[PDB]
């Protein structure tokens, strides 16, 4: 006999999907459809449209490769993560992208909103929101942190679509001021951080103020107030305040309710109250009214609102 | 061997060297003479001088050299390739000599690049000098067949342990190993680079060898030398796109290496891949997508 053609083993790329349920592991072995699939079951994608930079960015980091014998195809190299006691058998990818990474581009966010560029704030927000199932995550907090990190996210991107939306809505009837004061008011009850928190609370008491809702207006300037915002702020909101406090009384009845539970429609940006019916986002726990299930979230941007799914999957330890 | 130099320097990557080095031997045998000028144009295919191969090499010239010039229009003339292959099979078959091992060499390069391992690795079976086990163990590791690569080593591990083609080839296993064998294959190519020349292909070795474990930073270094002495190097460009990512550099640097890629070789094969990746995903976009 002596010679027999030998039969291909198999690739280290095959290797880490057989490996690995994490969506990154995949990507970063060109098994897109497996990607794709696994994306799909654990969170809610459907629209993968904008997740084409991050495929391809991420597959382009997946392999070194050097040279063998000279003038033929060069060799390819596939990093684990876990290259000590990976065998031919147990490789997993090096690790290109940590929570830490995404935590940190969380302030280019933080700046932009503060200095009124929510466009591009938007942008960056759901950049990180995308990018979260893409981690490999090591110990049990550092799962918690992500999906915290997510949070922030969506809190941001709808709380900031719904203002720039507001500022578009047309301030002419009476109707479609105490439309405007409404959303100024659901903002209001965004988690952001203080700095931000406190430049919303700002805003509704100015549009309370005008639309003669003084009674409501004083429980803003209270909120406001105990945030510690910077002196000349918190002297402007004094005078309010006390202003005010001559009338405690609001002239118009909005929906809007300041003590009951909330939760934002985040294409219609309406109040959905404590226990009403609604629907979330697999992925980012935007909110909806029932109407939108089944369509493309306004927040994502390529998940489905009413999608079942088995959660976030970023780490090893999920798999029990 | 009285062409040590000018071989050694062609398998480490230093082609000009090669070529340099290759002028100032004196034939002293047809023999030596037309080992020299295979070599000195396996050289100028190194760096894609095909032209000079074509021309040079003439009808009349020594039989090995034919084979070379084979090679070298495969490589250059897109479309001669399957006429190439054709007249390959039927010399390969209506015909049986083996003692030429340039013509395997060749040969088992062209079935190489035509994606064919087992014509390839048939052809190499019979050849019986030390670049052909050489470029045996290559084709196995290609194949993700480590086991059958690791016999093919010791058998020339047995023949020349101190050949730098031995110890290339033990290089390419450590890096397929893993583990342990990583920081082998590390010295073996630092300790190349450092008697012979720091080649570009030493250089990418290292680097490599160097990522496989997690040193990326440790990676820098050789990535940036290499990169200074070629922009446009294929290998170069590909690690420096993977080390960039992994330190944390701005994306769009990582796209800059990407282009910078494109616009040295517009057809290198990790471009290819590139695109056919962003193809499957546009196909695989619309699988998923609304109606």
């Amino acid at each position: 006999g002596f010679f027999v053609p030998p039969t291909k083993g198999t690739s280290p790329t095959q290797i880490w999907c057989n490996n690995s349920q994490l969506p990154v592991d995949h990507i970063l072995a060109g098994s897109f459809e497996t990607a794709m699939r696994l994306l799909h079951d654990q969170v809610g994608v459907t629209q993968f449209g904008p997740y084409k930079q991050l495929f391809l960015q991420t597959y382009a980091r997946g392999r070194t490769t050097y040279q063998a014998l000279p003038c033929l195809p060069s060799m390819y190299g596939y990093p684990n993560r876990n290259w000590k006691d990976a065998g031919l058998k147990n490789g997993v990818p090096a690790v290109g992208l940590k929570l830490n990474d995404l935590i940190q581009r969380l302030q280019l966010c933080y700046q932009l909103t503060t200095v009124g560029k929510f466009e591009e704030a938007v942008e960056k927000f759901r950049s990180i929101l995308l990018s979260v199932p893409l981690l490999v995550v090591d110990n049990k907090q550092e799962i918690a942190e992500a999906q915290q990190l997510i949070t922030i996210c969506r809190e941001y991107i709808v709380g900031l679509s719904m203002e720039t939306e507001r500022k578009k809505l047309p301030k002419e009837t009476l109707e479609q001021q105490k439309r405007i004061c409404e959303m100024a008011a659901y903002f209001t009850h965004s988690n952001l951080q203080p700095v931000h928190m406190i430049l919303v609370l700002r805003t509704a008491l100015n549009l309370f103020f005008k639309l003669k809702n003084f009674r409501t207006a004083a429980a803003f300037a209270r909120r406001l107030l105990e945030l510690g915002p910077k002196p000349e702020v918190a002297q402007q909101t004094r005078k309010i305040l006390s202003a005010c406090e001559k009338n405690p009384t609001d002239a118009y009845q909005l929906n809007y309710d300041m003590h009951n539970p909330f939760d934002i429609c985040a294409a219609s940006y309406r109040p959905i109250y404590r226990g009403k019916p609604v629907e979330k986002c697999p992925l980012s726990g935007a909110c909806y009214s029932p109407e939108f299930k089944g369509q493309i979230c306004k927040v994502t941007t390529v998940t489905e609102i009413g999608k079942d799914v088995i959660g976030l999957r970023i780490s090893p330890l999920q798999f029990r | 061997d009285e062409l040590f130099d000018v071989k050694n320097a062609f398998y480490i990557g230093s082609y000009q060297q090669c070529i340099n080095e290759a002028q100032r031997v004196k034939p002293s045998s047809p023999e030596r003479d037309v080992e020299r000028d295979v070599f000195l144009y396996r050289a100028y295919l190194a760096q894609r001088k095909y032209g000079v191969v074509l021309d040079e090499i003439k009808p009349s010239s020594a039989p090995e050299l034919q084979a070379v010039r084979m090679f070298a229009e495969y490589l250059a003339s897109h479309s001669r390739r399957d006429a190439i292959v054709a007249e390959l099979d039927r010399e390969m078959s209506r015909s049986v000599d083996v003692t030429n091992t340039t013509f395997l060499l060749m040969a088992a390069s062209i079935y190489f690049y035509d994606q064919n391992p087992d014509a390839a690795l048939r052809t190499l079976h019979q050849g019986d000098s030390l670049e052909c086990m050489a470029m045996t163990v290559q084709i196995l590791l290609k194949l993700d067949r480590l086991d059958l690569a690791r016999k093919e080593l010791k058998k020339m591990q047995d023949q020349d342990e101190d050949a730098t083609l031995t110890q290339l080839a033990t290089a390419w296993v450590s890096l397929a190993a893993g583990g342990e064998k990583l920081q082998d294959a590390y010295y073996i190519f630092q300790e190349m680079a450092d008697k012979c020349s720091p080649t570009l292909l030493l250089l990418n070795g290292q680097a490599a060898c160097h990522m496989a474990q997690g040193r990326w930073e440790a990676a820098e270094g050789v990535l940036q030398e290499a990169l200074d002495k070629d922009s446009g190097h294929p290998e170069t460009l590909i690690n420096l796109v993977v080390l960039s990512q992994h330190l944390g550099k701005p994306p769009e640097v990582t796209n800059r290496y990407l282009s910078q890629l494109k616009d040295a070789h517009r057809s290198h094969p990790f471009i290819k891949e590139y695109r056919a990746k962003e193809n499957d995903f546009d196909r695989l976009v619309l699988q998923y997508a609304p109606s």
